[PDB]
RNA sequence: CGCCACACGGGGUAAGAGCUGAACGCAUCUAAGCUCGAAACCCACUUGGAAAAGAGACACCGCCGAGGUCCCGCGUACAAG
RNA sequence: CGAGUGGCUUGCUACCUCGAUGUCGGUUCCCUCCAUCCUGCCCGUGCAGAAGCGGGCAAGGGUGAGGUUGUUCGCCUAUUAAAGGAGGUCGUGAGCUGGGUUUAGACCGUCGUGAGACAGGUCGGCUGCUAUCUACUGGGUGUGUAGGUGUCUGACAAGA
RNA sequence: UGUCCCAACGUUGGGCCCGGUGAACUGUACAUUCCAGUGCGGAGUCUGGAGACACCCAGGGGGAAGCGAAGACCCUAUGGA
RNA sequence: AGCCUGUGUACCAGGAGGGGAACAACCCAGAGAUAGGUUAAGGUCCCCAAGUGUGGAUUAAGUGUAAUCCUCUGAAGGUGGUCUCGAGCCCUAGACAGCCGGGAGGUGAGCUUAGAAGCAGCUACCCUCUAAGAAAAGCGUAACAGCUUACCGGCCGAGGUU
């Protein structure tokens, strides 16, 4: 994929809990894959800042709740390093469930969004209301 | 089995060891011929292919020093050229000679030219869509003409539908 | 099952149908082929496959390989070409299979096979000057189905 | 540094086995031998199968080691090595009184060996020691 | 199914073990291209420090922007070329043949060397010349030695001797180059061989761990959960099948681990000056303070502080050469803290 | 869990694409010869390596003294050494 | 239908071992094979392209994470360039585990007059040893080459 | 929630070196081995090659079908309970 | 099956010594001690005693350098790789191949069909000019055209073909 612009150290893994930073009707998401991953033996697929990763919803509506979904990680509590030298982290770890075309699925995103992430998926981008 | 070729008024064979060297106002051309017991030597006005052996494989690499020697006469007098044409479809092929290499730009479209180096003292000369491949030494200007042709050879994609290369029109 | 089970001849003759049961039916449709109505004088040349080691044919594969060419000659002369040949070798040995380990170990009856000396003549064919070749090929096809080599030998037949 | 051969060999277009032969022979006589021009000694059949055999002797090893020559100087002394009972006391006694040499250090010529002798002119399909190791990664300091 | 999984560590720097010289040794020089010259010098680590940089690479999407970059402080005081050594081919190999020697020579090299007081230079560089007449001479390389004496924060004085080829033009001229330099008093600088911008291959003996087990040494598993407490935390699970009977040298196992020469491939020269411009507040943790000849090292460098380091030109740079990066911040913060 | 560095390019081939070319007047990539052509082979690069028994090379110093050991203060080293 | 190769499945034999060579599966760690799943280079196509499908060279490297089940196997899920298969005492318990199998306690179904039995099911159920030799990973002392210091060469060796 | 991803650093007692004390297991012989083969078909000792200068320290245990126990399984005995 | 179970015989068992790399029963050989000599099996380039023996031929694959065998593989099928032998037919009245030239008229045969003219199908398949030349063998065309085959002539010159 283009370059992120940024160092990252996942702080997520196949499994992980996160929030849905959207307003689909997805509350709480959980971590299946990470998109153009291959780890290594024994070890758990990681997923960062940036990274598209296909997830399940876990809270949320009826409707949404159990469906299989792609999502974009825009947020994650392990720090990340900009060209600078400057770490920078989040109060929590979060996603926007996106379609084949990488288009937020939601109508609005909810909390900032790393300036990173905003510039590899426009779309996304075109859709927040803080941009750190 | 012997076999002795009168050589041209117009050619000089002169040979040491297993290497024979000829040379007529079209240049000069040498080649080793060496196989099991097949001497050839140039007798005065004439060179010989001779090997007390007679068996097929014996008599199959003399017929053929025969035509690499008579493929010289005519090389160093007469002179080899074989002639192509450069066909492209819809992007305009660039071809041209630089140094002792002909290069072809735009072949299908690609960014990067594709080239290949000239053999011997063979000439390469292009007019217009017209390329004329010559010399005296038959193997290097055949081999010439062949690289330039295979220069162009697609693998990938089907031919009868994308033709676009040069190819060996003319035959000597 | 292999023919490499069988094809040897490695035990005693067993063909005596007053002492066994159960002998399952040969699979060769026909013996003699082609126009069977007239005779082989009436032939100006005559072609035999020559079995060249002894073994042991299977009916299996003598159905196989007669088929693969008398097929060949029906579909070169035609389902009624003035042609005729001839399977001479009938499965008379009785094969068993021990299908409990060697522990009363003699075989069931499982099928038929022919035993053939080398340098006997399996199949032989009656055709006219013309198709002469096409036999030739019907054989080619015959042998390749059969265990041993063979030769294709050309018995009455002068016109080469 | 200074080798007093009583004989010295020229394997210049020479069959290498029948070369190596004669003088592991006269080796055991107590015959101080220096081969000479080892890099142009030759070995018959097709290059190609000649060079598998020998890739294969450099592939051949483990822990406790199967050190195969690479130049024509020890290819050389080892072929001649295989004739000699080397780990008797007559022989590493003659094995030691042979030595092969890249090119010739010395001022008097070899002699060729009777029946060791290779026509050119009547055979194509042979292999140069020199060429054999280039094709094995020697470095070719001849 | 067991899945597959590449082995633990590279079977390409063994033996793993203690290094016989400190000083490094270079098993490999660059191209002759250029002019005549020396194609390696050598130097002190002191430590690290970070610097802002203007990014140079024309194919970044962030060319001509600050950017934070790491750098090790190597102090690179003149060296002296003191002896012009010839090699000779030779059936088997590189030999030397002799040496050209000066008469300056530093006040302490002979803590290490017997200094030469009867030699002659004239007798040698014939010899030298007629070899290279009659067309056996092997490349070209100069016997050099540090001044660690100049270098405060290292406790020595007994200088480290190392031998850097010369490549550069015809050999004829470099020949002379050589012999220039030398005769001189062999004293060359950091300047006179690498500008700020270039790629240098470091070399250096590594930071010792004496002994050290499979699982730091090679990065093996250590035992996992039950298996961690039956008597076995950081053991490998067998030394091999049944068959071969016997123990690979390619098993994981315990020894010497560190002190070993690595050659760490195209670390970019961020800047060559002198003076206390990278120095760090308090001084270098367990170095001291640094104030003279220096060189700007992009990125870490094998070795602890003091252990003596060589350059020399990449011999397989990736990238084209970016001269002169501008640097606009050099942090001279404490390194304590 | 952080940070840095880890080729391009040569050479010879396989399958394959061809050149010249005869046995077999022609034809033929093959029989002799040749031009190309794989992450594969060799070289390039890194690491070890005078116990390589052909047991190595060079320069200087020294044989009444060069160098070294013990000793002492210490670690860029270290389980003893 | 015919001819073979392998020794990965199963069967057969009873040649070795009953003064004992500790089962399956997993795990860890190392080497290998090619009948190639990916990656490189090719040929054909019912080859426009994109992509499929079939074939050739090729073992350098890679071939991963998860849900049921002790499972091997297999079924299933999301990823992936691909998530190939096989040998090493069905590699690996003087390395680990102890879930299955396979002692003594107990229950169920079936069988048996009964004691008891049943590759039927089920709950519980023990894993000794200070390494002599050899092998290898690292570290020393001597001898040999034959006064000392410093610098090298490079036969061979390892690498993905 | 360090069971795991994926390991790190630290603490105490050992381990290592020194003084003193001071056993046992085990031992047909020889024994520096490795790759193949052969052999009662599962060899450090046979055959052919390869490798191999002697001794010592620390180590984790591949092999000696390692040591420990005249196989608790299976069968056999005109055995026992 | 290095399996099971018979039979005859010699061997191992209980049999050395020589050979077979090693190897109970495959080969030589049955053996008191000691000594000289000659052979056996098997071998004679080196390791290792004896030939780099002679006359001749074949093989280019390192085939092979392996009597027997659990032990040494190599099959059906295929081969213009190469060597040797034979039979038929053609040829200096010029063969085989190649190259050059000619391949022509009635007449686009008749039928079928809107049309089909060598070449969709059906049937016939005849004669002029001539050194040859089909009522056309293979492509080609909507049908023609066009490109070749047969067939004749020339150049060339020695074996060719089955
Ligand atoms: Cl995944
Ligand atoms: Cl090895
Ligand atoms: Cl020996
Ligand atoms: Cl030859
Ligand atoms: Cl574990
Ligand atoms: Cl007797
Ligand atoms: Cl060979
Ligand atoms: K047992
Ligand atoms: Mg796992
Ligand atoms: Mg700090
Ligand atoms: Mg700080
Ligand atoms: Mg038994
Ligand atoms: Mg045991
Ligand atoms: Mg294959
Ligand atoms: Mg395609
Ligand atoms: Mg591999
Ligand atoms: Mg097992
Ligand atoms: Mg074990
Ligand atoms: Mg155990
Ligand atoms: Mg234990
Ligand atoms: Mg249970
Ligand atoms: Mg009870
Ligand atoms: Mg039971
Ligand atoms: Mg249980
Ligand atoms: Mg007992
Ligand atoms: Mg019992
Ligand atoms: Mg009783
Ligand atoms: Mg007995
Ligand atoms: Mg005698
Ligand atoms: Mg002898
Ligand atoms: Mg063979
Ligand atoms: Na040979
Ligand atoms: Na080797
Ligand atoms: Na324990
Ligand atoms: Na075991
Ligand atoms: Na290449
Ligand atoms: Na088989
Ligand atoms: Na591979
Ligand atoms: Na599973
Ligand atoms: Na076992
Ligand atoms: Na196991
Ligand atoms: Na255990
Ligand atoms: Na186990
Ligand atoms: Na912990
Ligand atoms: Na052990
Ligand atoms: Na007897
Ligand atoms: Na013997
Ligand atoms: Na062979
Ligand atoms: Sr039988
Ligand atoms: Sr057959
Ligand atoms: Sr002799
Ligand atoms: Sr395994
Ligand atoms: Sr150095
Ligand atoms: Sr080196
Ligand atoms: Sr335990
Ligand atoms: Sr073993
Ligand atoms: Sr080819
Ligand atoms: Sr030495
Ligand atoms: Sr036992
Ligand atoms: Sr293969
Ligand atoms: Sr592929
Ligand atoms: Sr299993
Ligand atoms: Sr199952
Ligand atoms: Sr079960
Ligand atoms: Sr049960
Ligand atoms: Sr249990
Ligand atoms: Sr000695
Ligand atoms: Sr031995
Ligand atoms: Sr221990
Ligand atoms: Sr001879
Ligand atoms: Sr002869
Ligand atoms: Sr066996
Ligand atoms: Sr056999
Ligand atoms: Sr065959």
């Amino acid at each position: 994929m283009e370059a992120l612009g940024a160092d990252v150290t996942q702080g997520l893994e196949k499994g992980s809990l996160i929030t849905c930073a959207d307003n689909t009707g997805a509350r709480e998401l959980k971590v299946i894959s990470v998109h153009g991953y291959s780890g290594t033996k024994n070890r758990l697929p990681k997923a960062g800042l940036g990274d598209k990763i296909t997830v399940s919803v876990t809270k949320g509506t009826p409707e949404m709740r159990r469906q299989v979904l792609e999502a974009v990680v825009v947020r994650q509590r392990k720090p990340i390093r900009r060209p600078d030298g400057t770490r920078v982290k989040f109060e929590d770890n979060a996603a926007v469930i996106v379609d084949e075309n990488e288009d937020p699925r939601g109508t609005e995103l909810k909390g900032p969004i790393a300036r990173e992430v905003a510039q590899r998926f426009g779309s996304v981008a075109s859709a927040a209301t803080m941009i750190v | 089995p012997r076999v002795e070729l009168e050589i041209p008024e117009d050619v000089d064979a002169e040979q040491d060891h297993l290497d024979i060297t000829v040379e007529g106002d079209n240049g000069s051309v040498t080649r080793r011929l060496w196989y099991p017991d097949i001497d050839v030597s140039v007798d005065g006005d004439t060179v010989v292919i001779e090997s007390d052996e007679d068996n097929a494989k014996t008599m199959s690499t003399i017929g053929t020093f025969q035509s690499h020697i008579e493929n010289m006469f005519h090389g160093v007098t007469e002179g080899w050229e074989y002639g192509m044409e450069v066909f492209y479809s819809h992007f305009p092929m660039q071809v041209n000679v630089e140094g002792d290499e002909v290069v072809i730009e735009n072949f299908l479209g690609e960014k990067a030219p594709r080239r290949t180096t000239i053999h011997g003292d063979t000439d390469v000369e292009i007019d217009g869509e017209e390329l004329t491949v010559s010399g005296p030494d038959i193997e290097a200007v055949g081999q010439t003409a062949a690289d330039i042709e295979q220069l162009t050879r697609i693998n990938d994609k089907d031919v009868r539908v994308f033709q676009d290369g040069v190819y060996i029109t003319r035959k000597p | 099952k292999p023919a490499s089970m069988y094809r040897d001849i490695d035990k005693p003759a067993y063909t005596r149908r007053e002492y066994i049961t159960g002998i399952p039916g040969s699979k060769i449709a026909q013996h003699k082929m082609g126009r069977k109505q007239k005779d082989a004088d009436d032939y100006p040349v005559q072609i035999s496959l020559i079995v060249e080691e002894t073994v042991q044919l299977r009916h299996g594969s003598l159905e196989a390989s007669r088929l693969s060419a008398n097929r060949h000659l029906i579909k070169e002369l035609g389902e009624e070409g003035d042609y005729k040949m001839t399977l001479r070798k009938f499965p008379h040995q009785v094969l068993r299979e021990n299908k409990d380990g060697m522990r009363a170990a003699f075989g069931k009856i499982v099928g038929t096979a022919a035993r053939v000396q080398a340098g006997e003549q399996l199949f032989t064919a009656y055709c006219n000057v013309e198709d002469a070749e096409h036999v030739k090929e019907a054989f080619r096809r015959a042998y390749n189905k059969i265990t041993p080599s063979c030769r294709i030998d050309s018995s009455p037949a002068g016109n080469a | 540094a200074e080798f007093d051969a009583d004989v010295i060999v020229d394997a210049r277009d020479c069959i290498m086995g029948r070369v190596a032969s004669q003088v592991a022979e006269q080796a055991l006589d107590g015959e101080t031998v220096a081969v000479v021009n080892a890099e142009r000694a030759v070995i018959t059949g097709r290059e190609e199968q000649i060079v598998e055999k020998y890739e294969k002797r450099v592939d051949i090893g483990n822990d406790n080691g199967y050190f195969y020559p690479k130049r024509p100087d020890g290819i050389f002394k080892r072929t001649i090595r295989g004739m000699l009972p080397h780990k008797k006391q007559r022989g590493r006694e003659a094995f030691e009184s042979v030595r092969v040499y890249l090119g010739n250090p010395y001022d008097e010529d070899g002699e060729v060996l009777d029946g060791t002798s290779l026509d050119r002119l009547s055979n194509i399909k042979f292999v140069t020691l020199g060429e054999i190791s280039e094709t094995l990664g020697a470095n070719k300091t001849w | 199914p067991q899945p597959s999984r590449p082995r633990k560590g590279s079977l390409g720097f063994g033996p793993r073990k203690r290094s016989t010289s400190e000083t490094p040794r270079f098993n490999s020089w660059p191209s002759d291209d250029g002019q005549p010259g020396v194609q390696g010098f050598a130097g002190y680590k002191a430590g690290m420090t970070h610097v802002v940089l203007v990014n140079d690479e024309p194919n970044s999407p962030r060319e001509g922007m600050e950017e934070t970059v790491p750098v090790t402080v190597i102090e690179t005081p003149p060296m002296r070329a003191v002896a012009l050594r010839a090699y000779e081919d030779t059936p088997y190999g590189q030999r030397p043949l002799t040496e050209v020697w000066t008469d300056e020579f530093h006040s302490e090299l002979d803590r290490t060397l017997d200094v030469p007081e009867d030699h002659d230079p004239d007798a040698a560089e014939e010899q030298i010349r007629d070899a290279h007449e009659a067309g056996d001479l092997g490349d070209l390389r100069l016997i050099t030695h540090t001044v660690p004496d100049a270098v405060p924060s290292v406790p020595k004085k007994k200088p480290d001797v190392m031998e850097t080829r010369v490549g550069g033009g015809s050999v004829s001229d470099r020949l002379d180059h050589a012999l220039d330099i030398v005769e001189d008093g062999g004293e060359h600088a950091m300047n006179d061989i690498f500008r700020a911008g270039e790629y240098a291959d470091v070399a250096g003996v590594t930071k010792g761990k004496g002994t050290q087990g499979p699982v730091k040494r090679w990065g093996v598993q250590k035992r996992k959960g039950k298996h961690a407490r039956q008597g076995w935390r950081r053991r490998i699970g067998n030394l091999g099948p049944w068959n071969p009977s016997r123990v690979r040298s390619t098993v994981p196992q315990q020894g010497q681990t560190g002190y070993h020469q690595r050659t760490e491939l195209n670390k970019r020269l961020i800047d060559i000056g002198e003076g206390d411009e990278p120095t760090v507040d308090g001084g270098f943790v367990n170095y001291g303070e640094v104030d003279g000849p220096y060189t700007l090292v992009k990125g870490s460098v094998p070795g602890p502080d003091k252990r003596l380091v060589r350059f020399r030109p990449a011999v397989r740079p990736n990238d084209q050469p970016r001269l002169d990066p501008e640097v606009r911040y050099v942090s001279n913060e404490s390194n304590q803290g």
